[PDB]
């Protein structure tokens, strides 16, 4: 999966 | 109304350290995270790293890693990134860009802070008026010898905006040189002071060169 | 690991239609992608965010014209008119957390270049060197380019029909409006200036050649 984590 | 307003050209002798700076407006900016982008040699982007403002959480690209500083201070609403023991590779455009923290979307990015590293003399333009050559008239202004890039060319101070075209620098052994044209009728030149102002930041220099009939 | 990848040049007929392919390394084939615009002195543009089923998101300031797609490991960007404006370099980008970590990567771009586009033949403004100048035994020749497209163009100047190499700078291209601008300088001794009957400013462009021409006299 993608994952956007900031 | 969004906009991203970054620091001016900097230069920076070879083996020292640069701070640009990203202040945000019309947005909150804890709510975004900053971004920042170098303009690649020949075409395209190459990402630096990201800053959270509210955590101070940083990311960066693995090349960047002890070579970029990414800060975010709360209060003035702007983001900072230092670049350290710079070469001539690190004379580029760097931008900075707002994203969420949920996609990957660089949406508002800022006009770009030109980095030049050089040990080259910083030079004050030596310049020169055109006088026409051989109703309308084309006169000229010519910029030599200047180092770093910027200057700043207006006429009259900026008074005289219409038909005004200045063309691109040419370098040549660390010294630029500059041409600035603009047509007027005969009825403002010579009876009115026609000036090319030539502001040169680097060497803390402003001339201003009245063009003259022969 | 994440990569991203284009054809560096890709050129189409005004008015055709455009398909630009940004291809996901096979491991991120279900990624969602961003479109950007990068065109010249300008801070990049942000196009669309693209994701697989074909979803689309495009950003402010954008055209109908413009399209997105997906077929698998490709992401495509298709402009319906390819107008004069469009040309600029098209970079797709990607964003995902491997570990704790946040990367984004850029791929290499796609210069457009719009085809069958009717030219615009450079005008020439010379000046010949100041009193001033010629008082420190110096004599810049100024040669300004004006209104030309596309961008490549070849300078060169001549001392009365003979060629001149040396002193000579010529600028890169830029953008100004639709057109582009250029600058080339000759630089001489005041002797040099004074000896002889002209001087040429010539422009190559397209197959087509502009001069203007300086005299001392
Ligand atoms: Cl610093
Ligand atoms: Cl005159
Ligand atoms: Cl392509
Ligand atoms: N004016
Ligand atoms: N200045």
């Amino acid at each position: 999966v993608q994952i956007f984590n900031k | 109304q969004v906009q991203l307003q970054q620091s001016g050209a900097a230069l920076v002798r070879p083996g020292t350290s640069v701070k640009v700076s990203c202040r945000a407006s019309e947005y909150a900016f804890t709510n975004y995270v900053i971004e920042w982008v170098k303009q690649r040699p020949g075409q395209g982007l190459e990402w630096i790293g990201v800053i959270n403002p509210g955590s101070g959480g940083t990311n960066y690209n693995e090349k960047f890693k002890g070579k970029a500083t990414l800060i975010a201070d709360k209060s003035s609403s702007t983001a900072y990134m230092q670049l350290s023991s710079l070469t001539s590779d690190d004379s580029a455009v760097y931008f900075c860009a707002r994203s969420t923290y949920y996609s990957g979307a660089l949406d508002y990015w800022g006009q770009g802070t030109s980095v030049t590293v050089s040990s080259a003399k910083t030079t004050a333009p030596s310049v020169y008026p055109l006088a026409p050559v051989c109703s309308s008239v084309t006169l000229g202004c010519l910029v030599k010898g200047y180092f770093p890039e910027p200057v700043t060319l207006t006429w009259n101070s900026g008074s005289l905006s219409s038909g005004v075209h200045t063309f691109p620098a040419v370098l040549q052994s660390d010294l630029y040189t500059l041409s600035s044209s603009v047509t007027v009728t005969s009825s403002t030149w010579p009876s009115q002071s026609i000036t090319c102002n030539v502001a040169h930041p680097a060497s803390s220099t402003k001339v201003d060169k009245k063009i003259e009939p022969r | 690991q994440l990569v991203l990848t284009q054809s560096s040049s890709a050129s189409f007929s005004l008015g055709a239609s455009a398909k630009l392919t940004c291809t996901l390394s096979s491991q991120h084939s279900t990624y969602t992608i961003e479109w950007y615009q990068q065109q010249p002195l300008k801070p990049p543009k942000y196009v669309m965010e693209l994701k697989k089923d074909g979803s689309h998101s495009t950003g402010d300031g954008i055209p109908d014209r413009f399209s997105g797609s997906s077929s698998g490991a490709d992401r495509y960007l298709s402009i319906s008119n390819i107008q004069p404006e469009d040309e600029a370099i098209y970079i797709c980008g990607v964003g995902d957390t491997i570990k704790e970590q946040f990367v984004y990567v850029f791929g290499g771009g796609t210069k457009v270049t719009v085809l069958g586009q009717p030219k615009s033949t450079p005008t020439l403004t010379v000046f010949p060197p100041s009193s001033e100048e010629l008082k420190e035994n110096k004599a810049t020749l100024v040669c300004l380019i004006s209104n030309f497209s596309p961008s490549g163009v070849t300078v060169a100047w001549k001392a009365n029909g003979t060629p001149i190499t040396q002193g000579v700078d010529t600028s890169n291209p830029t953008k100004e409006g639709n057109k582009f601008m250029a600058s080339s300088f000759l630089h001489l001794t005041s002797d040099q200036w004074r000896s002889h009957n002209s001087f040429t400013c010539q422009v190559t462009h397209e197959g087509d050649t502009v001069e203007k021409s300086l005299s001392p006299a």
